[PDB]
């Protein structure tokens, strides 16, 4: 059947990964000894899209790990599920990229691409149906941005009509956690904006916000942000696994998404949210759910969405549910503020259900929108790389791995030009 | 006797088909396992249902039905539900890769890949029968496997077969909701290269039917389950004329010969009543003449428009059970008199009439609470040209900035397409336009 | 430098196709 | 009555027959210790095996059948199988060496070491028949042993007897798949000797039997187990109109007569119907019409190649069990009228039929599931033309720079003798391109 | 029946066959004693293809150990399974060869090859049915090189008739164990190329990477490369033991494997090949072998097959499997990489499944290719060996053996006529 | 000093056996 190449590249990559292979291992009823000790049967009905299955009922989760150090990778092996992977894809360097895009991308990258393509072959070659790769991996990181440009790059020369998404970790609009992360981010979109088919923006400030806000969580931890991200990745493949009313797999999605080839990025959301004493005060309502997904405050990128208007709304429900709840609330939400969506798009939402809902819950449903509001980080990277680019600040560090001025002169022009394209679809026209 | 054969593609095609043919194994008192408990004849009689079901072995009927997808999900719950053991294993045949709601892909890339399998079984058990008279073929015009694959697969049959009826079951593209952002593309190009091959498609619509539920049926979740009900119980009020002896059968041509005044006008509404909860059901006496009356509310349709702001060409009433003619007579006298329902003056003669003995029988565990008597209802009316209006109008606002077009575009459709199907559709509207008016 | 790839787009004069006047007199 | 000797060459033909003897032993109620478990007539009755099992002490039956290789692992695992104790151990002739897949070992070097003592052997077996009629070869074209035995025995015995039948049942080398890379020369060599010496030869395939195999029965890893059981499911059709009485009996002459219309052209394509899975058997009603219409298939020829790039020949329907010949009548009318498929022009009357009152029986562990009637087609088709220039193609590939020549060479095999094979083969595909245009 | 005797020359020839006699008798049950021990019919149906029994239940393998000094037979005689061979076929010199193949051929074997050759007599008309002769032996090596070159032609002479297979150990392309290698090599290869019927073409080398690589040890021995070695030895040869859906002897594999009488060098591989902790993370299935065994890094030769093409593939199976199964995997080798065989040459490769799986896996395969790929080898062989004879480097300790200079010219001039053999049937032609 | 052993193959002109003509007039 279908299936999903996972691979984990960057500290974003490897940490918010173990944390998704935990929530995935535990939905399938999958021990940390990779043996199957679940209670239904749906958990092996689709095992094989995110699992290999080698005989002695113990499943393998296909995926490959990347860093360029080996640090990271230690820690991921030592800690909890480390028996589960097969010891073949832990692919790493040993010199890191210092947060260099540059180094990542043309000297540590270009050396050790060959291995990891190899290992890429080997797992596609097994699968029975290749459906799509997604990446996980952040673009201040100079590990995750750089081998990842270049992985994406090398990928859809190999295959070039399957599925290639990615959730990218963005820059934040006040904390800013490297130095040189600006040039990082402008030159990887420089790449994923032509590479690839859709991308998730995370923004870690967004995620303490509601970690303090909705959570009301005191001392949150990367890796509890990991298990709210993990939570939107399982909600996203939750139909290329479960049966539903309504599924939709990756290409339905980037179908009904994306409209314009460039206009690829998405805000995700994810609900229900809620502290622990205030649960038993707030019951579970499909209208519930739905005043969650559509509300700033619960939008993890790092944008108010009421500043745009949207193109396209994904929102996958999970859990016994009534369509016809569904579809009211979804015309409601249409209907009152129907001055943040664009007008040349009627029919604004796109919709799917699945009954199988997350662990503990009754019902969730996670939001993936396609707003013009984005254009903020997009002018925000601009304008920071413009102001550092005008002094050369940290230029010499990119210049001595080989790139030129006007590498990075391409980068901001094509930057310059996705924000005008953002710009121009504002326009009712109509 | 005569031999209908039952196409299921799609999503919304195989659920429909899963409830049909629950409802039919209902009706006949076939076990979910093709057995009958009441076997005591076997591989012939009447046992009026070797229409549905052909024999095999001993004992054991099997349905003919072909259920078609690119996408393995609903096929394999299928495979795994109450009948997995009823269907014949070679009926199932399923791709690696649904259209993903574009109907370029499963017209061109990948419905070419199954297509012919698909043909294949379908002439397979076609040359089993004996007196094949139609297709019934299930689809939603939004989902693309279901679009595309049924446009490609009604121009494959209309070659094969030409002189077999071609009767589509349809959801209807609703007016204010909508499941995929790219339905008006899809609707378009699948009616542009459908209308032509279709002999009698019947619209039905999940708003309006979320709005039957939530009126008659007092159900406040109504999920696809109580849709699919609905559904199957007009399907089988359609074929019941078929499948048991009435007082006036009605053929599957008749519908054609009496709902299609012209060549390029063949979307008949679909109505159903009475449709009662089982709580008011003893508050209630439903009698001939109110069903006749409730059939034409405009709160009934299946398909969300207003029957009052256009004409009917034709209208097909299905009386089920207890039904007296002289009772119908009187009923359709008195919907000709009520003045607020109007016929275009070139149809004098609007009204065709069928009364089979057989009543509805209720699903256990079902909505509907049990009646002596129902009427399903067809009406071919004009009113249904301010929905192509409006998904012409959803068209245009959506091409004018060729928004989702490179991804029909990659799949080998090629851009005049588009232009050649909205040029179709404006006509389709012409033709609308122009049959309403009176001389 | 960029600008919206917006279209004219007009269905300017379509006739309809089913003779219904054809036997008007 | 009448008798026929199996004679088992090689690898393949070893495995075919002990394939082929289980099911006989299975089929007439024969114990594997050769007595019969309703042991109540010893020594002549109908009784109607005495074709295939000769009678010798008192209860024990011994099969007619001479099992030759130069290897002697496979003929050792014949001795300590399940039937050891059933064939005669005379019966069971081994040299030391094979043929090493090189055509000229095993017909100049190695062969000329036992063919005298496999003749000897044939010729005693010979002597006790007295209606003997044919002769049963099994083997493949690219194992050595099998091609250069086959060939120097079939010369043989062409010179000794003359007037016996002599028919082949011989594995086609498949078009993709090989198991040697001198398969192109050991088959071009072992047709061009054994052309004008064999009455008919029949075709299967490896590769075809893999896709029928996945296909119809179901089955993801069919090891030559499941081979040889579908290739021994149609030796036993074939030779059930001798073993059995029926409707309508076809001795082994009326093959050669209806299926070679000329001396140079006797290969028809076997195939089998029905061949179902027992987990779709009950939701299938086989009947004959269906089955015949099976047997015509593309999809389930035993050789890979497409029947409907050329015209049949000559046709012959071998029916077993409950068989109605006007049902079969009616079936080969329909077929004939079927425009898909063409026959020569000079043969207006292209069906030979048979129909057996035995139906076949299911080996217990098999795979097919039980069925009351079965039909195996003998099929002349001038198709096969395609698969005999592709191997003639390999064959100039591989010889125009004598690859793997001198192999043969050092055997005794003269360079000429290369020469002469290619131009016989050129002149059996103009046989073929000649006899298939129409005048 | 068919029957092997198996020649022991040199240190690679004692300790290559001393692990492959433990692994021989581990697989028919043979203990350290010679008495049959097993568990199985199949272990005494075809014991006597490589033992020979004296009444009592004792089992003498069907070995000749030769050697130029004692010392590596009294490790052998000394070590396990010591007291199964009967002392008759410990025939051994005094002086050595000192790496000197002049000397080993002209004098020392000269002396001890008439020994040899009454033991090979006594051994051979011991036998029901001669099938073959197999050597076991280096290259590099002074006494394996001159002694299995003088037995080669003396039993060549002797018996024109049967197969003469020689597994030998070839020179490394980096690392060289031997100062006078080369000449050793060319010397020994030009007597190979005209009286063997194939040799198998065995690098330390490629060993240690594999080790290192596939295996992750870290102390590998000389031992465990032979019992690599050994594995493959087996493997080669199981037809000729056990039943099977397809066998094949060695005339079969000669017949098929050499298409022109000289180009008859081969590059054996094995698989599987995996880590102890690996073990739990892979399933065993025919696609996973039939990549192992394609796959540049699992060659035991020292070159990249990558660089030119094959001429004929064997692929001999071992264990329960599913004929239809092999013959996808290898339409689906043929078909992906075409540019990697001969275009003379349809139906590349040869198959044969035995139905015996090696001790301790469900399913096995052995590789053998014949690839133009080995002309690297040969050349850079005959580059050295011409860089070396230009100065005359140690062509004293060679002509005082009795050689003179135009034996080592016919030997280069033969050398760079096989190699130009080899780049000759490179061409496609068609 | 070497050259591969490639020879100019035709099977140049062959005619059918089987006389299916002969009987054409
Ligand atoms: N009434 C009713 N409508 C359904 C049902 N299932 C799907 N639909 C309708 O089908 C439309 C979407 O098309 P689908 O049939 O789901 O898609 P598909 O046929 O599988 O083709 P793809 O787009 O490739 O997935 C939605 O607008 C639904 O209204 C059902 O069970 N009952
Ligand atoms: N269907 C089927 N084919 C077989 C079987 N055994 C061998 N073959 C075919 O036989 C061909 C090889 O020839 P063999 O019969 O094995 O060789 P041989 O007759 O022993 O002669 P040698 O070449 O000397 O070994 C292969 O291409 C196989 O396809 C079998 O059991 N069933
Ligand atoms: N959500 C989340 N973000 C992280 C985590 N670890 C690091 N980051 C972010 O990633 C950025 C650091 O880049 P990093 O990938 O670690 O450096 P690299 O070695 O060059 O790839 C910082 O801006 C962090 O905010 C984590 O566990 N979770
Ligand atoms: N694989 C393997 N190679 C060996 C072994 N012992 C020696 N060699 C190789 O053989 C070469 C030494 O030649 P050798 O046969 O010992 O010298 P000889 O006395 O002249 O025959 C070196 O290049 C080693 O790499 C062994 O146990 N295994
Ligand atoms: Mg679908
Ligand atoms: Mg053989």
């Amino acid at each position: 059947m279908r299936e999903i190449v996972h691979i984990q590249a960057g500290q974003c990559g490897n940490q918010i990964g173990a944390k998704f292979w935990e929530v995935i291992s535990d939905e399938h009823g999958i021990d940390p000894t990779g043996s199957y000790h679940g209670d239904s049967d749906l958990q092996l009905e689709r095992i094989n899209v995110y699992y290999n299955e080698a005989a002695g009922n113990k499943y393998v989760p296909r995926a490959i790990l990347v860093d360029l150090e080996p640090g990271t990778m230690d820690s991921v092996r030592s800690g909890p599920f480390g028996q589960i992977f097969r010891p073949d894809n832990f692919v790493f360097g040993q010199s890191g990229a210092g947060n260099n895009w540059a180094k990542g991308h043309y000297t540590e990258g270009a050396e050790l691409v060959d291995s990891v393509l190899d290992v890429v072959r080997k797992e596609s070659e097994s699968c029975d149906c290749l459906q799509g790769f997604q990446l996980t991996h952040s673009l201040g990181g100079g590990t995750g941005s750089g081998m990842g440009t270049l992985l994406i790059s090398k990928i859809r020369e190999e295959y070039p009509d399957r599925i290639m998404n990615t959730f990218s970790v963005v820059p934040s609009p006040k904390v800013s956690d490297t130095v040189v992360e600006p040039y990082n981010a402008t030159l990887s979109v420089h790449q994923l904006v032509e590479n690839t088919d859709e991308t998730y923006c995370i923004d870690n400030e967004a995620l303490y916000d509601i970690c303090f806000r909705t959570l009301k969580l005191t001392t949150p931890t990367y890796g509890d942000l990991n298990h709210l991200v993990s939570a939107t990745m399982s909600g996203v493949t939750t139909c290329l696994r479960f049966p539903g009313q309504l599924n939709a797999d990756l290409r339905k999605l980037a179908v009904n998404m994306v409209p314009f080839p460039r206009l690829h990025f998405f805000m995700p959301g994810f609900a229900p949210l809620t502290s622990r004493g205030s649960q038993q005060y707030r019951a579970l309502t499909v209208p519930e759910l739905t005043q969650q997904m559509f509300d700033a405050k619960n939008m993890m990128a790092a944008c108010d969405p009421r500043h745009g208007r949207y193109l396209t709304v994904a929102a996958v429900f999970r859990g016994r549910m009534s369509m016809k709840e569904v579809d009211e609330q979804m015309l409601n939400v249409q209907n009152k503020n129907s001055s943040y969506f664009v007008e040349w798009i009627p029919n604004n939402v796109k919709t799917a259900v699945c009954d199988i809902p997350p662990r503990g819950l009754k019902m969730s449903a996670t939001f993936i929108g396609n707003s013009t509001a984005i254009q903020e980080l997009f002018k925000r990277i601009s304008e920071q790389f413009t102001a550092m680019f005008r002094r050369k600040a940290f230029l010499h560090w990119y210049t001595g791995e080989g790139m030129d001025e006007m590498e990075f002169t391409e980068a901001e022009s094509n930057m310059n030009d996705l924000v005008s394209e953002y710009q121009q679809y504002q326009d009712a026209t109509a | 006797m005569r031999e209908c054969i039952s196409i299921h593609v799609g999503q919304a095609g195989v659920q429909i088909g899963n409830a049909c043919w629950e409802l039919y194994c209902l009706e006949h008192g076939i076990q979910p396992d093709g057995q009958m408990p009441s076997d005591k004849t076997i591989g012939g009689g009447d046992d009026s249902f070797n229409t549905f079901f052909s024999e095999t072995g001993a004992g054991k009927h099997v349905p003919r039905a072909v259920f078609v997808d690119l996408e393995p999900t609903v096929i394999d719950e299928v495979r795994t539900g109450t009948y997995r053991q009823l269907f014949h294993p070679e009926q199932l045949i399923t791709g690696k890769e649904d259209a993903a709601n574009n109907y370029a892909r499963g017209h061109y890339t990948i419905g070419k890949e199954i297509i012919d399998l698909v043909l294949d079984r379908i002439r397979k058990l076609a040359d089993q029968c004996t007196g094949l008279q139609g297709f019934l073929v299930f689809h939603s015009f939004g989902g693309g496997t279901g679009s595309g694959f049924t446009s490609l697969l009604m121009e494959r049959l209309s070659v094969d077969y030409g002189k077999k009826s071609k009767l589509e079951f349809s959801i209807y593209p609703a007016p204010q909701v909508s499941t995929a952002v790219v339905e008006p593309y899809n609707s378009i190009l699948t009616t542009h290269t459908t209308l032509e091959h279709s002999d009698c498609a019947f619209m039905v619509d999940n708003e309006a039917i979320y709005d039957i539920c939530r009126r008659n049926l007092d159900i406040e979740r109504p999920t696809y389950t109580n849709l699919n009900r609905l559904i199957s119980q007009i399907v089988s009020s359609i074929t019941a004329s078929l499948r048991f002896d009435g007082a006036l059968n009605v053929d599957l041509t008749e519908f054609q010969t009496n709902l299609v005044p012209y060549p390029r006008i063949h979307f008949p509404l679909a109505t159903y009543a009475p449709v009662i909860s089982a709580e008011k059901a003893y508050h209630e006496q439903l009698s001939v003449a109110e069903i006749t009356n409730a059939c034409f509310e405009p709160a009934n349709q299946m398909v969300k428009c207003d029957p009052r702001h256009g004409k009917y060409m034709a209208c097909c009433l299905l009386y089920r059970g207890d039904v007296v003619p002289k009772d119908v007579n009187a009923a359709i006298a008195t919907i000709k008199t009520k003045r607020s329902i109007q016929f275009v003056d070139w149809c004098p003669t609007g009204f065709k009439v069928g009364i089979n003995y057989q009543p509805p029988t209720v699903v256990p565990g079902g909505d509907l609470a049990k009646v002596q008597r129902a009427v399903c209802m067809l009406s071919n009316t004009t009113a249904i040209a301010e929905a192509w209006a409006r998904l012409d109008h959803k068209f245009d606002l959506m091409y004018a900035k060729r928004a989702f077009v490179h991804w029909y575009v990659g799949e080998g459709m090629e851009e005049g397409e588009f232009s050649e199907a909205r040029e179709d559709m404006a006509a389709l509207e012409k033709d609308y336009e122009e049959v309403g008016v009176d001389s | 430098k960029v600008q919206i790839i917006n279209k004219k787009l007009d269905l300017s004069n379509v006739q309809s196709k089913c003779g219904s006047k054809d036997n008007i007199k």
